[PDB]
């Protein structure tokens, strides 16, 4: 799986911002330098295996498409009822061994590219249909778009996943710690189990009483760290009397069955 | 048409006074993409904070990670301050850390 995202912000006719990045699985692998119009390789294996000349062709292709995309939108904004300021987001990519290309206007589904042409989302209305008229004006450009999705993109993964799987298949052990959360109500405590630094993403964390999983465990969102690892808080609300013998248990692929077990204990209780 | 940011603050490692750590503020689920995020130390903005490249989720809402290396001490409070078009006033979310036992017995 690989995809590219575009964030194009149209603040007024004279002011825009264009942010572009590439993603292998959920990992960021490429960025676009708006100045100098350069593809930036976040990892040594981000170049995949394509030659420097081929990347120049890809840079030129995206550069020209970017210039006439912004110009085309500004030319047709009034016909399309696009009111400044507005944001257009695009995501397109594939899966090796799943082509897609979707476009949003003001944060909602607007059009998508299917097989060989742009199709409007029915709910996006008549302006999405008018937009597809502009996008479908040149079938040859759509054939190139189709080939980017069905030929270039799968080929890019060949030379990207393999060249970097030493990264995507890393195992990084979590660390965990316990703290007090905000108290939920009178006479109750919130126990917080933090789990940090693990990779890959799948993880198991429960508050426990011995072997019994406490089904009040509330698992938060899995949140990113800049080093590529993940973080999560799992909270348990308990009555003040009933916090004895509670532990937080973490299971993760990197641990090879050796779960992290921390105990609500010591100054946390607090003991005497 | 507009979506308010979710704001989540966390450290990379358990807080230990005198030990360098990383403070994270994950801002997500918002639209449009224009947003202002600051990490605060004792109510004052921290200089030279890093952030990830802007990205968005499946539902098209945007997200960013702001982060900085820091060394907490006992007297320090940290927070994340976010301003967005959906907010009347900037929203401040604290870094919740546990400072150990309060009442001294020794
Ligand atoms: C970070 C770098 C990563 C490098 C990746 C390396 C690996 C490469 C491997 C696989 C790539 C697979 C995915 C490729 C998807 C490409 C989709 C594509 O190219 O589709 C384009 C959409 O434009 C782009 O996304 C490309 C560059 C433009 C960006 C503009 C700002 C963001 C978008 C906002 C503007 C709205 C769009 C339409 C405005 C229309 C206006 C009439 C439309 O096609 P078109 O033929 O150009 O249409 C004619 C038009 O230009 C003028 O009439
Ligand atoms: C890709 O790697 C192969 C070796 O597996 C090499 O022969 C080829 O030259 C590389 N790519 C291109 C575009 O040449």
């Amino acid at each position: 799986s690989f995809h590219v995202i575009w964030i194009a912000s149209f603040y007024n006719h004279s002011w825009k911002q264009n942010l572009v990045s590439g993603w292998l699985s959920d990992l960021q692998t490429h960025t676009w330098d708006s100045n100098s119009s350069t593809i930036v390789f976040l990892w040594p294996w981000s170049r995949g295996n394509f030659s420097n000349e081929e990347w120049k062709e890809l840079e030129t292709l995206f550069r020209i498409r970017t210039i006439r995309s912004f110009e085309g939108i500004r030319r047709y904004a009034h016909e399309l009822q696009f009111e400044y300021p507005f944001e257009i987001q695009v995501t397109g990519g594939c899966e090796l061994h799943g082509s897609f290309l979707q476009l949003a206007y003001q944060g909602s589904d607007f059009v998508s590219f299917q097989n060989n042409s742009w199709l409007p989302y029915p709910v996006a209305g008549n302006m999405a249909k008018h937009f597809c008229k502009v996008l479908n004006q040149n079938q040859h450009e759509n054939d190139i778009t189709h080939n980017l999705l069905s030929d270039t993109c799968p080929r890019f993964i060949l030379g990207l996943l393999d060249a970097g799987k030493a990264h995507l298949q890393r195992q990084v052990k979590p660390e965990a710690w316990l703290s007090h959360g905000p108290s939920p109500g009178p006479g109750h405590l919130q126990l917080v189990c933090h789990v940090s630094g693990f990779y890959p993403k799948p993880v198991w964390v429960m508050w426990m009483r011995g072997e019994q999983e406490q089904q009040g465990t509330q698992r938060g969102d899995i949140l990113p760290s800049a080093d590529g690892t993940w973080y999560l808080r799992a909270t348990l609300e308990v009555a003040a009397g009933e916090a004895a013998d509670l532990s937080c248990r973490v299971k993760h692929s990197s641990l090879e069955g050796q779960d992290i077990v921390l105990y609500w204990e010591g100054s946390l209780v607090p003991r005497g | 048409i507009q979506r308010t940011p979710k704001i989540q603050v966390y450290s990379r490692h358990p807080a230990e006074n005198g030990k360098s750590n990383f403070l994270n503020c994950y801002v997500s689920g918002f639209h449009p993409s224009d947003i202002e995020v600051d990490l605060l130390k004792n109510g004052e903005r921290i200089e030279k904070v890093e952030h990830s490249d802007l990205s968005f989720s499946k539902d098209w809402s945007f997200y960013l990670l702001y982060y900085t290396e820091f060394t907490p001490t006992e007297k320090d409070e940290y927070a994340c301050r976010v301003n967005h078009v959906t907010l009347s006033q900037p929203k401040i979310v604290k870094w919740d850390r546990d400072m150990g036992s309060l009442v001294p017995r020794g």
